[PDB]
C-alpha cells in the first residue's frame, strides 16, 4: 500500500528496470511496493520539482527514487531541499543525485548511493597496506572537504600499530591572482614516493602542471587521488600521470537496474517495520500549499528505519549524513595509455586486489626457507604487517 | 620514598593532594582495545591523560 | 545591450526602493528591475524564482531576510535553482555559515560575514585583554562547528589551544551537566557560539551554578545577545553587533552597485552569453556564470553605505567592522569598534560579570591536585 | 679525501623544443653541490629549467 516514484532522467534502460519491478518480491515484509515509474529528459530544477509535486498528490507516494546521468552536482542539492520540505525519502541512486554532499538539511531525508571522503581516505591506506607503503605527503587545497580528508588519515595513522610515516601535509591555495610562483614554491618540499592529493579535477591539472614544471610528477612515485579528482573516467586531461590510483564507486558491475531493485527494497524494508513496530502509517499532506503548517505531522520515525536496512545478506545501511555505510568501492588505475582500469575492489574493509605485486631498479629474488639463513613466518598478529628486522615474501 | 618526596614537593610548591592508587594496577603501555581498535593507555598513564 | 540583475526581496515597500537603487546605478549597457516578493511557501519559493528567469533573464539575484524568523530555509531555494545555471546569488541579510562553501552553494555570495567570522574578533579580543585559556561552548550544528572550526586555526598560529571545546546538542534543555564540566577547568573565559534560543538555556544554568559571578568572562556573538537571549544574559557579556546587519536598505545599494561594475566588465568581455531566457527549455550550465562570479568576487566597490564592499574567496564579506557591546544595567552599551584587523576599544569603561570594575585574570590555577600511585615495595 | 661524485650530466642545447629533454636529464639530480660548466647564456637556460 506504499508507492515509490522511480524517477529517471535522460537516456537509461527503463525497460530493464521495469523488469525488476515484477521480480521484486518482498512477501516477508508484507508491504506492496507500488512503483510510479516515470521517464523524462529535462533535468532542469523546474521540471524535477513539478514532476515530484504533481506525483505527490496523484497517489500519495511515500518515497521517491531518483536516477540521472549528468555530471552536475546541483541535482543532489534540490533533491535534498525537496525531501526536507516534503518529508519524503529520496534515494540518490545514479548521476548527480549520487554525488555525496557533506552537509545536508537537518530535516532532509535524502540518502545517496556513494562513499564519503573519510571512506575513500581509509581505502587509500588499505591499498598502501597491501603494498607496504608508509609515506603520505598529503597535498590538499581549499576545497570544503579537505579537512575531513586529512583528519581521517591522521586519526587512522595515530590509532594503528602499523608504522605510518607522514612527511608533510602541504596545502595549496588556488585563490591567488598571478600567484603561480607562490603555489609552485610550496610544492618544492616534496621528497616522498607517495602523494595523497585531494583537490578538484580542474585544480588537479594545475597542480599536476606545476608539478610538470617541476617535472617530478611521477617516475618511481605513485599518486593516490579520490573519485573527485578522477571525475569522469572517460575523459583524461592528459596531465594525469600514468599510474594514478583512484577510489571510485562501482559504476561497472553495479548497474542501474540492480541499483533500482536495491533502492526500492531499502524503502519498503524500512517502511515494513514502521507499520509493524510503531503501528503508524506515514500519510502526510502531499500537497505543496502552505508548507509552513504541514510540519505538524513528523515522519522522522521512519528515519531510524531507513538508516538500518538489510537486503539479501547485504548491509544496505545509510549513515546519519546520508551516505552508505558499506559501499561497493573499486580501485581504478591508469593504464599504459590514457584509460582507467579496475585493479581491485573493497567491501567490508576487505581488499580483493587482483595485482599480487604493483607494476611500474626493481628485481625479483627467489628464496628458500632453511636454517638461520632464511626463516619464514606468518604476518604479525599484533601490528598486522612485517615485524622489526623482517621483510615480506610471497608464496604460491 | 615517593610519598616522602611528594610531601616535600607539596610543602615547597604549596599545593594540596589526594593520593589514589591506580585502578588497573599497571604502570602504562599503549595498547589498542579490540572493541574499537583505538590506541589507549592503561594504568597510571590512562588516568593522567 | 540589456542586462537584468533583478532581485527577490520581501517587504514589498523595499522592492519599490530597490528598483530606485537600480535607477541611480546606471548613471554611475542597460539595467532592469524585476524585484519579486518572498513566497512564504518553501516549495513555491523555488518555483517562483526560476519562473521569473523565463521573462526576467537575470544575471544575478539578490536575496534578503523576510519577516519570517527562519533565516535558514529562506535563501536556500534561490541559491539552488540559480546554482544549476551558475547564476550568482547575493546574501543581503543572511549570516549562516553554511553558504560559505564552494561545494553545496556553488554560486552564492554574501554582503555580510556569517556568524562564524566572529571568532576572528574573539582572537583579537583575547589578545587585547591578554586571555590565553578559554572555554568553547559551541553547538553540534554546522553553525556551531564552523564557529569552532575556524577558531583553533587562528589559535594554531598563536601555537595555543583552547582549554575545552564542550559541545551541546541544539534544542537541549538539560545543560547543567555540561556546564559542571566547565566549572572544574582552570579557564575562566567562556566563549559561547550558541543560537538565540540556546543561549537562554546556557545562561539560565550558568546563573544556577554561580558561573556569572566575579572572575568570569563571557565572550558572546550577536546571536546570543538579542531577543530572548538578552533577557537571561548575565551582566558584563562582551557581545558583538554588526553595524548594519539588519539594515536591508544599506546593502541593497551596495549589492546593486557591486554587481554593476562587474556587469560593465562582463559586457566588456568575450563569450558573454545571454541568460537562460527560460527555465525548462535549457538544461546546461550557463557558461557566463562562473566567469561572472569570478570577477564579481574581485569586484570590490570603492565605498558604500556599509563601507568598502569586498568579497572573500568563499564569497563572505571581508573587513566588516564589529561593535563590541557590554551589558551594563541590562543595557547594551558600546565599548569598542572592531577596525577589521584589530580591536579598538572606546573610552567608555567596561563592567565585567559580578560587577567587577577591574579586568578579571580569566585563569585560576588549581591548588588541589589528584595523584596516582602504584604499590611498589621500596617506594 | 673521500669524494662522492653522484653523477655527471651532459646537456645538449641544439635540440629544438628541447626543454623537456634538458628537464628530463636534470630530473635525476639530487646533490648538495653542482659544478656547472657551460656558457653564460646557456647557464641562464639551465638555471631557468632548474628554476
Amino acid at each position: 500500500s506504499i508507492g515509490i516514484a522511480v524517477i529517471l532522467v535522460g537516456t537509461s534502460d527503463e525497460v530493464a528496470i521495469k523488469d525488476a519491478h515484477e521480480k521484486d518480491d518482498f512477501h516477508h515484509l508484507s508491504v506492496v511496493p507500488r512503483v510510479e515509474l516515470v521517464a523524462m529528459n529535462e533535468t532542469d530544477p523546474k521540471s524535477i520539482i513539478t514532476r515530484i509535486c504533481d506525483l505527490m498528490s496523484d497517489r500519495k507516494i511515500q518515497g521517491v527514487v531518483f536516477a540521472d546521468d549528468t555530471d552536475q552536482e546541483a541535482i543532489a542539492q534540490i533533491l535534498d531541499f525537496i525531501s526536507a520540505q516534503t518529508l519524503t525519502p529520496i534515494l540518490g541512486i545514479h548521476g548527480g543525485s549520487s554525488m555525496i554532499m557533506a552537509d545536508k538539511d537537518e530535516s532532509s531525508m535524502f540518502f545517496q548511493f556513494g562513499p564519503s571522503i573519510e571512506q575513500q581516505a581509509s581505502v587509500m591506506l588499505n591499498i598502501m597496506e597491501e603494498y607496504d607503503w608508509y609515506i603520505f605527503s598529503i597535498v590538499t587545497t581549499y576545497f570544503p572537504g579537505y579537512q575531513d580528508f586529512v583528519n581521517k588519515i591522521r586519526s587512522t595513522i595515530e590509532n594503528s600499530f602499523v608504522g605510518w610515516e607522514l612527511e608533510e601535509v602541504l596545502l595549496l591555495d588556488m585563490s591567488l591572482d598571478d600567484g603561480d610562483s607562490k603555489i609552485q614554491n610550496q610544492l618544492k618540499k616534496l621528497q616522498s614516493p607517495i602523494i595523497l592529493l585531494y583537490c578538484t579535477k580542474e585544480e588537479a591539472t594545475y597542480i599536476f602542471e606545476v608539478a610538470n614544471s617541476v617535472g617530478l610528477t611521477g617516475y618511481g612515485y605513485t599518486w593516490i587521488v579520490p573519485s573527485l579528482v578522477a571525475g569522469d573516467t572517460d575523459t583524461v586531461p592528459a596531465e594525469f600521470p600514468t599510474g594514478l590510483i583512484s577510489v571510485s564507486y562501482d559504476e561497472w558491475d553495479y548497474g542501474l537496474p540492480a541499483r533500482v531493485r536495491d533502492g526500492i527494497a531499502i524503502i519498503t524494508t524500512a517502511a515494513s517495520d514502521m507499520l509493524s513496530e510503531h503501528s503508524f502509517i506515514p500519510e502526510p499532506k502531499s500537497s505543496c500549499y502552505n508548507t509552513h503548517e504541514k510540519r505538524i505531522y513528523q515522519s522522522n520515525m521512519l528515519n531510524r528505519y531507513l538508516i538500518n536496512v538489510t537486503f539479501e545478506g547485504r548491509n544496505l545501511s545509510f549513515s546519519e549524513d546520508g551516505y552508505q555505510m558499506h559501499p561497493k568501492l573499486v580501485i581504478i588505475l591508469l593504464n599504459k595509455e590514457r584509460k582507467w582500469e579496475r585493479v581491485g575492489k573493497w567491501k567490508d574493509k576487505s581488499l580483493q586486489m587482483k595485482y599480487y605485486v604493483w607494476p611500474r631498479d626493481h628485481l625479483s629474488i627467489v628464496t628458500l626457507e632453511e636454517a638461520p639463513f632464511v626463516i619464514v613466518e606468518s604476518v604479525d598478529p599484533l601490528s598486522g604487517t612485517c615485524m622489526r628486522n623482517t621483510v615480506p615474501c610471497q608464496k604460491r | 620514598f615517593c610519598i616522602d618526596l611528594l610531601i616535600k614537593l607539596a610543602r615547597t610548591m604549596n599545593f594540596t593532594y589526594e593520593v589514589h592508587l591506580v585502578a588497573d594496577g599497571k604502570f602504562g603501555t599503549q595498547e589498542r582495545v579490540n572493541n574499537s581498535n583505538k590506541k589507549e593507555w592503561n594504568g597510571m598513564m590512562g588516568e593522567l591523560l | 545591450k540589456i542586462v537584468n540583475i533583478g532581485a527577490v526581496l520581501s517587504t514589498r515597500k523595499h522592492e519599490q526602493m530597490f528598483r530606485e537603487a537600480v535607477n541611480q546605478a546606471n548613471k554611475r549597457i542597460q539595467l532592469n528591475a524585476t524585484s519579486v516578493t518572498h513566497k512564504p511557501n518553501a516549495i513555491q519559493m523555488a518555483l517562483s524564482v526560476c519562473e521569473d528567469l523565463i521573462s526576467s533573464q537575470v544575471y544575478a539575484i539578490l536575496v534578503s531576510h523576510p519577516p519570517t524568523p527562519n533565516d535558514h530555509f529562506t535563501p536556500t531555494p534561490v541559491s539552488y535553482t540559480a546554482g544549476f545555471y551558475r547564476i550568482p546569488v547575493l546574501g543581503l541579510t543572511t549570516r549562516m555559515s553554511i553558504y560559505s562553501d564552494k561545494s553545496i552553494h556553488l554560486s552564492f555570495l554574501r554582503t555580510v560575514p556569517p556568524y562564524s567570522h566572529q571568532s576572528s574578533v574573539w582572537f583579537e579580543m583575547m589578545r587585547v585583554y591578554s586571555w590565553n585559556h578559554i572555554i568553547l561552548l559551541v553547538s553540534d550544528d554546522h553553525e556551531g562547528r564552523a564557529a569552532q572550526k575556524r577558531l583553533e586555526t587562528l589559535l594554531e598560529e598563536r601555537e595555543s589551544k583552547a582549554e575545552k571545546v564542550l559541545q551541546f546538542d541544539p534544542g537541549t534543555k538539560n545543560v547543567t551537566a555540561l556546564l559542571m564540566e566547565a566549572k572544574e577547568l582552570e579557564a575562566r573565559v567562556i566563549i559561547l557560539s550558541a543560537s538565540e534560543d540556546d543561549a537562554a538555556t546556557v545562561y539560565r544554568a550558568a546563573a544556577m551554578l554561580n558561573m556569572t559571578g566575579s572572575g568570569y568572562v563571557w565572550l558572546v556573538g550577536e546571536r546570543e545577545i538579542s531577543g530572548n537571549a538578552l533577557r537571561y544574559a548575565p551582566d558584563g557579556i562582551l557581545g558583538l553587533q554588526l553595524i548594519n546587519g539588519k539594515n536591508e536598505s544599506a546593502h541593497i545599494s551596495d549589492a546593486v552597485g557591486v554587481v554593476a561594475q562587474a556587469v560593465h566588465e562582463l559586457l566588456e568581455k568575450e563569450n558573454i552569453t545571454d541568460p537562460p531566457r527560460g527555465c525548462v527549455g535549457n538544461t546546461n550550465i550557463w557558461k557566463t556564470g562562473p566567469l561572472f562570479k569570478r570577477v564579481l568576487m574581485s569586484s570590490k566597490y570603492a565605498d558604500g553605505v556599509t563601507g568598502r564592499v569586498e568579497f572573500n574567496e568563499d564569497g563572505d564579506r571581508k573587513f566588516a567592522n564589529y561593535s563590541i557591546m557590554n551589558l551594563q544595567n541590562r543595557k547594551l552599551v558600546q565599548v569598542g569598534i572592531y577596525n577589521g584587523t584589530h580591536v579598538i576599544p572606546n573610552d567608555r569603561k567596561i563592567i565585567w560579570p559580578g560587577g567587577e570594575t577591574e579586568k578579571p585574570r580569566g585563569y585560576q590555577m588549581s591548588t588541589r591536585l589528584k595523584i596516582v600511585t602504584i604499590h611498589q615495595e621500596p617506594f
